[PDB]
């Protein structure tokens, strides 16, 4: 709870923002409407474009690349609203920024930003 | 007692160990069943909404669905489609307005129709269940018209196209009977069935008078499309019941939701959708609290059900929230749906017992409709 | 028998023996000091190869044999999408149904069929004995079971670590045992993060144990012909390569067009690119891909050539979701690229990156 | 603080939704988003549509028709949301009914609800 | 003491009581003055929002503006009009996509020029106010894009057209400093100078690299346009200081807005708009906190004050709530405006002590963005 | 005096010396059995009246002098709103300056000129005595100043209680003395929400002390000629009722075809309706507002008639605004309105409500 400490990873609940995978997700989790950790809700396009951080996974010791994308052509969903930045960089470093909505490359143009998932695309370093 | 983000938070450890591989997709909704619920957020009158599909079993949210300026949710009781009749304009809230009917796949959510209001016709109110609906047959969607007069609109699903406005007396909301039918309720106190075709003035004939001017009849009636029952509470918590299973209005006896020394002691019924309809049980839930009589839309703590053939109480649950809408799965073991708009949480209890079994949280801004289909 | 059997592939894949006129090996196009492909100039270059007659030039360019022992046997998957298997166009199920091809190809090795084929076996006292110790006696008298021995030798000696050691600089990188540079870090990042890695990377999530930087799949690129390989492959100007829909079996018409997504790995040394090698540098067939996304003028063009990059050969079934990111790809990010590809090539290569 | 108790009118806090003018407001006080108490915000159109209520003065004891007008044109204000129903009926009264967006007669067709104004018409009666 | 809804319910009475008339009509805002101050809600990504227009003196709403999908908002600084650049799709936040600039008349809020801006070309992105910018002539308005390639949009607002998109480098964000050049921030640590004319390619020029790689710069610095200067931290509270008034960048000695022994202690700047500059006292305000050197987005608590010429720190305050964002009114004796994202209110203090004087909450969902217009 | 002045007034009113053939007194017209409206049937029916002559008819229907009193001299608001005045069109100030129009009308009680009224008012004694004890003597010698005399007289007079009592059902009702039927209440309801308020209410907001519902301005509803008075009059086929803008000093082009905002009271009794009687029936007047609001075919169509209610005699300058109320008037409604203006009838001509 308090905002300014250094942020303490779980991975026993994905909702939370807490949740290891979330180190630097911005916006809503996709598991809170109608998504999973990984998959976007119904209705919704799947955005190629995406955003990595580092995430150290506490259970297995490990630290993981994160790509977030985005789900979009939804308005915002409202459920689990989470601000992490573990590693964030400023715009002009844009493969580590996330106020960006990275809704590029998502079907019908779909550019609102809905929801995010965090799925594992590799190991760190 | 384990949560759903604990659950999946299990799942994910576990596909990580196995290295198990999945592809990142849209997911489909679970098939449409009993026990889903629609919620909607008119959002305190906000230029946009949204929907939300939730399963009650789970109490989980399985989809939702945006919509503009005060839609009207409808769902198809076979649950083949759900539907609304939206409003958007150029620039937000200002700008050309463009009035449309949207129906959806029930498992995508995808759109499958967008349908065109002509001369934007759309009733832009506090949402009211009743004010657009489906005939029996889910062929024609119904809408009401205020301005410039009371009118209903006819939208052919079907075909795709908008099809034309019916001229109607001064009357309110359409509780559909038959593919050509529905009937509304009027200022004079009878109820006005509509006979209607595809050209030609429509068949219009009223019931006779069934209140008093003085007794107010709730915007949030319920009707059973199935069982043609309309359950109509007044301010008092006494309650209308017009059997309309014949095509035609049949009065049946009234019933008192609340005792003699409850009214005395200033129980009245009170929220948003303070009522609701169980047909295979024949039980009617309502809403109840102590409260002035001019604090009808105020949340209500109290849900009271009751036989519909001899107005028997059955229980009085004490919900434990500030609740403003309540609705019933329509299956075996119903759930009994309760809403609180300040708290933007469905809540879900067993109908039975009156127990909360589980909630779902974050709800827009100011959710109030809930919507169920009858699948039985 | 794992050892002893690819030991005798060991000898076949550099015997010219199994060619008509005995001028050419498996070795000869795939060149183990240039990561097993061609460095041989014909008359389109480095784009195709020469086969045993000396004059007979294909229509693909030659790839490398690195790594191609960890690509699965060819399959539809239950997301309808085919995968695996060997060859640009996949029509070879595994290693093993490969490897008697090029042998009896007019255009490659040339022999006329698998009874020419055993009669070399026969005449080679050591093949006598290798074989007939692994097969039973008499295995180089049987035409079909000779030749069958020799593809399932060959196979079992491209499965070796020599093909596949995983001692590229990112395989080092990710053993922890050093770090990128600067440049090479961001082009790793720029790699995972754009539409590269829904085709180049193993899994769609997760971390792959043997990354080899494809995920099997076959997707039309939209590339345009080569014209000088077309020319020297005597195909035809007529002629249409229509990749994996030339597999017998595959009557899908969305197949048409589509190839097998190469493995990145020695990519820095096994130029030129794509399937009929029409790209010489490998920073072209990056900017290759600036094609869908760019709407600069300079995205229009080929860099090696000053003109337009060309029509499809095949104008249908294009990635185009995959393709169509929405973003470019700066000059930049290019070198970043670059940067990064030359970190999959094998220890025993780096001296040819220079 | 009790929202079932009986509704207590004041003469001392426009803002507040207790304010006597208020008894059968939906929505939000147009002073609250750069209107006044009688005047809508500018960029708004005012609708010549109302709805009334008889609402008690405790100042001086009458009872005035308030006939209530909204502001449209500008999503919802957000600022000072009050319901309110002394007297309002239900819809097939529309006069006394307060659900219903009473846009109607705004310039530029406007129909989208902002807030309401609280002008009083007559005596009641 | 008394509150404006008080002494209005007064004001209210006393014409009741006399038998004053006063016509039932739209407002006109007070004339804009160094003390109006706006307030952009974002909305946490909704797709429709809000801006709010404040008299900073009186702590009040004095009117709104509705904006779509994570609109730029734009002040001239003389008062003259407000401006967006704004994004709308035509079923809420699916379908057709237009992106449009609105230039507003700042005491009607009429919407005065409408521009559509061809093939949707804004960056849609957390509010960074100078990735869309006015010209100091305020004839020509300048929006960032960034897909496919960073590019630079310019906007005709004299003429009322869109003119066409600038190709740029590897860089980011715009700030203006004559009608036909602006300055941008590159990847490579050079600011690039963009000299635009009626037609052609512009002329780039790069300034000498001024930081290292691992020196991190804001989404948020403060560019005084009419003193050209460019303001900016780092995620260590490090300032860096360019002079753009001679038309070309000049370097300032760099300054550090935290001591080293505040730095060992955790002490970093935090929050959106973390940094203010007034252009009259020369003067730099940092919002600051101990935190983790990854929490550079959260709330702060403390904002320091600072000699923009030599660096000396003239003040410390303690602020009192969760503080996200900064700015200042470029009036003598001025207002430090302190806006909460979480608590959804501007709190308005005295910039010389730090005081907090007044507040305006239930500014929206997600508020974060703070401009004034410098008149002086 | 305040008593004298009035009396001097009521007498002249009923006396018909003031015009020039002696046929014709301002209670022909502004007949008070009829509240002052005139009940002669005339060649264009009772939409104009016929002068002294008893041949040349008006162009516009004789309005009621009840509760004129109430109504402010002629003015422009800060608004740029003209107020006030008499006549359909405010050509006169007040009701001093509107007196002496009719005496000196040629197409109405015709005298001459000001000597000759002054000559007739020197002829009768009681006038001698009358005019001399307010107004000094040697005043009927002096044509201006008997002339100012009279009409000073009879505009005192129009401002006594027997104009405006104030004793309608509806100000009963207000007093807490009786209650409005549910059908008046409804009509009263409606009255106050649709856009009737918007111009036939004094005030903008509060409550007014002495309600006549009308807000003395000026506006063009869009009505159309009334044909067989327009050819009654003999004005003309090209002639065009400018209203306001015929005022002298009013040169504005936006105030033509505007009229003052009658007074409600005792409408249900002073058919036919309009500055020109065009309608005969309240239930029409009523109907006519429909035709911007509804979308009905039969809301375009003058019930009277079976025709269109007609071209707009000035087609510029219409209350658009205030009459594109979005809402239709069903029937009930109408009837609620109609019986609610019923309401408005002063107690003595209750009777009249019958017929
Ligand atoms: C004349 C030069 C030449 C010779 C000799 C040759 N090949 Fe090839 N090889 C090629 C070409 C060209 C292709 C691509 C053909 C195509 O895709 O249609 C290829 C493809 C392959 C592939 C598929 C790799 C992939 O990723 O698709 C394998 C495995 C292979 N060759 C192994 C062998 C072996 C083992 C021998 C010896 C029996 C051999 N080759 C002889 C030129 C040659
Ligand atoms: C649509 C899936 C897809 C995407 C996305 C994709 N590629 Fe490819 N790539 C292919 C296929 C298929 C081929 C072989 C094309 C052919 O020869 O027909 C290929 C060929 C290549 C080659 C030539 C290798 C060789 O041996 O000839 C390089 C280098 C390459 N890709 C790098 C990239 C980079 C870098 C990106 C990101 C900018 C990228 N690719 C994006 C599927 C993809
Ligand atoms: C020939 C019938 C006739 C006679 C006689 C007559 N009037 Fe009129 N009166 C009218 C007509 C017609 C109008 C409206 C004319 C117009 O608006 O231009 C009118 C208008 C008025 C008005 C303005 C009322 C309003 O609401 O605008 C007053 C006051 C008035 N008359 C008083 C008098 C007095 C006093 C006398 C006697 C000196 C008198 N009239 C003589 C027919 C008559
Ligand atoms: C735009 C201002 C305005 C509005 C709104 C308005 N009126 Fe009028 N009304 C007038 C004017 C002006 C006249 C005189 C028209 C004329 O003759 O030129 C008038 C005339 C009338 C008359 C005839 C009275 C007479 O003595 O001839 C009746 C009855 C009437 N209005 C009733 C209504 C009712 C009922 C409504 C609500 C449906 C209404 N009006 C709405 C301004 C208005
Ligand atoms: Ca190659
Ligand atoms: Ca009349
Ligand atoms: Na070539
Ligand atoms: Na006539």
């Amino acid at each position: 709870t308090d905002p300014r400490a250094k942020w303490v990873p779980q991975d026993n609940d994905i909702q939370a923002c807490d949740y290891w995978r979330h180190c630097s997700i911005d916006g809503n989790i996709c598991d809170c409407s109608g998504g999973s950790l990984t998959n976007c809700p119904p209705g919704t396009k799947l955005a190629t474009a995406s955003w990595v951080a580092s995430c150290y996974n506490p259970t297995d010791g490990q630290s993981y690349l994160i790509a977030y994308r985005d789900c979009c052509g939804y308005n915002v969903s409202g459920r689990c609203p989470c601000l992490n930045t573990e590693g964030e960089l400023p715009v002009y470093r844009p493969e580590f920024a996330n106020d960006i909505i990275w809704c590029f490359g998502a079907e019908d143009d779909a550019m609102t930003y809905h929801c995010t998932i965090s799925p594992i695309v590799g190991k760190a370093s | 007692q384990e949560t759903q983000g604990q659950a999946a938070a299990r799942a994910a450890a576990a596909d990580l160990a196995a290295g198990q591989d999945d592809e990142p997709r849209i997911l489909e909704a679970p098939a449409p069943d009993a026990r889903r619920v629609y919620v909607n957020d008119p959002a305190h009158f906000a230029a946009v909404t949204q929907q939300f599909v939730i399963d009650g079993e789970a109490g989980r949210v399985i989809g939702m669905i945006d919509g503009g300026f005060l839609p009207n949710p409808v769902v198809a009781d076979d649950g083949s489609f759900i539907a609304h009749a939206s409003t958007v304009f150029s620039r937000i809230a200002r700008g050309e307005r463009t009035d449309y009917v949207e129906v959806f796949d029930p498992v995508t959510l995808l759109p499958t129709a967008d349908i065109e209001l002509p001369d934007a016709p759309r009733f832009l109110v506090g949402t009211y269940p009743w004010m657009t609906s489906l005939t029996p047959d889910g062929k024609t969607l119904l809408f009401y018209q205020f301005s410039p007069a009371p009118a209903v609109g006819v939208v052919d699903l079907e075909g795709k196209a908008f099809k034309r406005m019916l001229d109607v007396p001064d009357c309110y909301h359409i509780f559909p009977t038959a593919p050509d039918t529905f009937f509304m309720h009027c200022r004079d106190g009878s109820l006005a069935k509509v006979a209607f075709g595809t050209e030609g003035t429509p068949e219009i004939t009223h019931t006779e008078v069934f209140h008093p001017e003085d007794e107010f009849l709730i915007n949030h009636p319920a009707y059973s499309q199935k069982a043609g029952r309309l359950v109509w509470p007044t301010y008092t918590g006494k309650i209308h019941q017009i059997d309309l299973s014949s095509g035609d209005a049949k009065f049946l006896p009234a019933v008192e939701a609340l005792t003699e020394a409850e009214r005395a002691d200033g129980w009245r019924p009170g929220g948003w959708q303070q009522v609701a309809y169980h047909r295979a049980l024949d039980r009617i839930y309502l809403l109840v609290d102590q409260r002035d009589e001019w604090r009808h839309k105020t949340a209500s703590r109290f849900v009271v059900v009751l036989d519909a053939k001899t107005g028997e109480r059955l229980a009085k649950f004490e919900m434990g929230h500030e609740i403003d809408s309540i609705n019933v799965s329509q299956d075996e073991k119903p759930l009994l749906y309760a809403l609180s708009t300040g708290d933007k949480t469905l809540y879900i209890h067993d109908a039975e017992s009156g127990e909360e079994l589980r909630s779902v949280n974050q709800l827009g801004h100011g959710p109030q409709v809930i919507t169920t289909a009858d699948m039985g | 028998a794992d050892d002893a059997l690819a030991a005798l592939g060991a000898q076949l894949f550099v015997d010219p023996a199994l060619s008509r006129n005995a001028t050419q090996s498996c070795a000869t196009c795939h060149d183990p000091a240039r990561a097993f492909t061609d460095p041989r100039e014909g008359k389109a270059g480095l784009a195709v190869s020469v086969g045993d007659d000396g004059q007979s030039h294909g229509d693909r360019n030659t790839p490398t044999l690195g790594y191609a022992a960890l690509v699965p046997a060819f399959h539809r998957d239950a997301n309808g999408k085919y995968k695996g298997g060997q060859f640009w166009d996949g029509r070879a199920d595994d290693l093993k149904q490969q490897a008697g091809q090029p042998m009896l190809n007019p255009v490659e090795m040339a022999m006329p069929d698998r009874a020419a084929v055993a009669a070399r076996l026969r005449d080679d006292p050591a093949y006598r004995t290798g074989f007939e110790a692994l097969f039973g006696k008499g295995v180089l008298d049987d035409p079909e079971r000779a030749f069958d021995a020799a593809a399932e030798a060959l196979a079992a000696y491209q499965a070796t670590g020599e093909f596949s050691p995983f001692d590229s600089k990112y395989d080092r990188v990710m053993r922890g045992e050093e770090k990128f540079t600067p440049l090479e870090e961001f082009g790793y990042t720029v790699f995972i993060t754009w539409n590269c890695r829904l085709c180049h990377m193993q899994r769609k999530q997760g971390v792959a144990e043997r990354e080899t930087f494809t995920n099997f799949e076959y997707h039309n690129i939209g590339l345009p012909v080569n014209e000088t390989a077309r020319e020297a492959s005597g195909l035809g100007a007529d002629h249409v390569d229509h990749g994996l829909l030339a597999r017998p079996g595959i009557e899908d018409p969305a197949q048409s067009g589509r190839f097998k997504v190469p493995s990145l790995r020695n990519v820095a040394v096994t130029g030129p690119y794509m399937h009929n090698g029409v790209f010489t540098d490998l920073r072209t067939a990056i900017l290759f891909y600036n094609k869908y996304t760019s709407r600069r003028p300079e995205a229009k063009i080929n860099p090696e050539t000053g003109a337009p990059w060309g029509e499809p050969e095949v104008a249908r079934n294009l990635s185009l979701a995959e393709l169509q990111s929405g973003l470019m790809l700066d000059d930049g990010r290019v070198d970043a690229l670059v940067a990064f590809l030359e970190t999959l090539t094998d220890r025993r290569y780096e001296p040819l990156l220079e």
